[PDB]
């Protein structure tokens, strides 16, 4: 298990703008 | 060393020989795997991660247009990588770009490829969408930490003083110090290692195991072996043995650990170290976060500080301060002496509060019960100040302490004065015991007042000539004070050397007698032998010493009743009654 970038690999996601809410104690809100 | 799995609840990658995964998962502890090296270098949690055993060591972000795909090492399952064109999370900070992949708890950790190469983020970390489905913030550390350490040169070249600070992180005892005993023995260098207290000078051994290390006691003047090791020795040590012996051994390395101490040996020692390194004849080293030109209050530190200032109790109080009994975690409360320390302890216990205290006379015996038991809080004199470590969340300050001070107008006497402010280094020192270890609250510094710069009217610049001049060496040479230190003194140079018998009385009031060194050197230079006592008795009415509100009255060697009242009048004799039992002890020619 390197670092190795995998060509064979799926693409998924959509990439939409998202405002949010961070904070110290946890990680991200809205 | 590629990736692992840590267990699975989370995924690290093991570059740099650090380790780097997120503080969600596995909190702030270790990692088992085969011949170890595993604990928290550095944390941070609004970019939740805990990169440890180094700094850091993750290069480059992402840009804003190259598709980065994911690592997908999940539990029970095998690494799927999965390309992915990443979104964007504004933030009030600033916009960091968020993935989207769908994952199950326990991934977590796992890295990100930057198109083509190395790693470019951290996965793992990220919120839910309501209407939406998934997403996961590119979360990733920047910039980079320090990361390591390696040893300068010209700390090893003789007629060269060097000083090394730095806040309470920071390795100056776990990695710094080994790694130059390391470099010095490869250079066949003879070596001094100072430490202020044994029991610091125990922590260095922990932290020297496997190194030729020899501890010296006070009890040996000097020792000298063919083999080639290191000498272990409190400051202390180092003076009585200049003190007492010829047979000096010439080291080509010193180096001196909390080169702050302002106890009159430690200054002596500094002066003595100073003079070898101008004869060109040593190297040197002094480790301090605040060193004597420094004035800061404030610091650096390993792990954010919540600085509060309020008003704070200086003896018993009943009602008000209820946030220093609300607090939930384990304070560390610095008092100005031991008889204010027991005021505020008692008062303490009494809400139910487990306490330990702490002071020079006590603190080889009473420092070891603040790591094995479980307790709430840590009444201390300033001697903790002196590489003493808790594991606190708050600090208690004050700020006040006790000053020794030598009254010239009329008969010479040393008082104690205070509560007065204490130095600016000292009130870093206080602070520095806190903010060392990253945790989820962040530590919290309470103080009050501002402290004061100057103390030159401190006994202990003066007691501290007192013990240089009388250290002889390869003459023509007087050993001076070191440097910055030179000038809270206004005494000449060799003013206070004695001859023969008198040094000779001197040194022994003070090891065998337990006397300060003002008082045994008034004694020592009026002629007066040591197991001669009538010193004692032949003092002014002025000069009676109480104890718990009476005079205090002997019985002496023959068995005669006198009341305690020296002629030469020094407070820290009968400021505490430990330091009182000892001198009654003195006194009747006991010891």
């Amino acid at each position: 298990a390197n670092v190795q970038w995998d060509e064979m690999a799926d693409i998924t996601g959509s990439s939409p703008i998202i405002e949010v809410k961070q904070d110290e104690d946890g990680s991200f809100s809205i | 060393e590629g990736v692992y799995r840590i267990m699975q609840v989370g995924v690290g990658i093991h570059m740099e020989g650090v380790f780097h995964t997120m503080w969600h998962v596995t909190r702030g502890s270790v990692i088992c795997h085969e011949t170890g090296r595993l604990e928290p270098s550095w944390a941070d949690v609004r970019n939740d991660m805990i990169s440890y055993g180094g700094g850091w060591r993750l290069g480059d972000k992402w840009d804003k247009e190259e598709d980065v795909q994911v690592l997908a090492i999940e539990p029970g399952k095998n690494p799927k990588h999965v390309q992915t064109k990443p979104g964007l999370f504004k933030t009030l900070t600033g916009e960091i770009g968020a993935v989207t992949l769908d994952f199950k708890p326990g991934t977590a950790g796992s890295p990100i490829i930057n198109k083509k190469g190395k790693v470019i983020g951290l996965y793992g970390n990220g919120v839910v969408t309501k209407s939406g489905d998934y997403v996961s913030a590119i979360t990733q550390a920047e910039r980079i930490g320090e990361p390591d350490y390696e040893v300068d040169e010209d700390i090893f070249r003789k007629k060269r003083l060097t000083i090394m600070d730095l806040h309470p992180g920071a390795g100056k005892t776990k990695r710094i110090l080994p790694s130059i005993v390391r470099e010095a023995l490869k250079r066949r260098l003879r070596t001094l290692i100072l430490a202020p207290t044994r029991v610091v000078a125990a922590e260095m051994e922990e932290a020297l195991r496997g190194l030729p290390i020899r501890y010296q006691t006070p009890a040996v003047k000097s020792e000298h072996t063919g083999r080639e090791i290191v000498d272990l020795m409190c400051h202390a040590t180092f003076t009585t043995r200049l003190l007492s012996s010829t047979r000096v051994p010439n080291y080509n390395l010193i180096v001196m650990d909390e080169a702050h101490f302002t106890d009159p040996c430690s200054v002596a020692a500094r002066g003595y170290i100073s003079t070898r390194v101008e004869m060109g004849e040593a190297a040197a080293i002094f480790m301090t976060a605040t060193p004597p030109g420094s004035i800061d209050p404030f610091p650096q530190s390993n792990s954010p500080i919540e600085d509060i200032e309020r008003e704070i109790p200086e003896r018993s109080w009943n009602t008000g301060f209820d946030w220093i009994t609300d607090y939930q975690g384990k304070t560390v409360w610095f008092v100005p002496s031991i008889k204010a320390g027991n005021d505020i302890a008692n008062c303490l216990r009494k809400s139910g509060k487990k306490v330990i205290q702490l002071s020079r006379k006590t603190f080889d015996t009473e420092y070891p019960k603040t790591k094995l038991t479980d307790w709430d809080f840590v009444v201390t004199t300033d001697i903790s100040e002196m590489g003493a470590n808790f594991r606190a969340g708050r600090v208690i300050d004050p700020r006040r302490c006790l000053k020794p001070v030598i009254l010239t107008d009329g008969p010479e006497r040393v008082i104690l004065a205070g509560p007065i402010p204490v130095t600016p280094a000292s009130a870093a020192q206080r602070r520095g015991r806190i903010g060392r270890n990253p945790a989820q609250e962040d530590d919290q510094y309470v103080f009050s007042g501002d402290p004061l710069k100057n103390d030159e009217d401190h006994a202990h610049w003066t007691e501290a000539k007192m013990l240089l001049d009388n250290i002889y060496t390869p003459e023509g040479i007087i050993p001076t004070l070191f440097g910055p230190e030179r000038e809270k003194t206004q005494a000449i140079d060799g003013e206070f050397r004695l001859r023969g018998e008198q040094r000779k009385t001197f040194v022994e009031l003070m090891r065998r007698g337990d006397l300060p060194v003002w008082l045994s050197y008034k004694v020592a230079s009026a002629g007066i032998s040591y197991k001669d006592r009538e010193w004692c008795f032949t003092g002014e009415r002025n000069n009676q010493i109480l104890e718990e509100n009476m005079e205090v009255e002997i019985w002496t060697r023959e068995g005669e009743k006198k009341k305690l009242r020296p002629k030469w009048l020094d407070a820290r004799v009968y400021a505490d009654p430990m330091a009182l039992k000892d001198f009654k002890e003195f006194a009747s020619g006991r010891k």
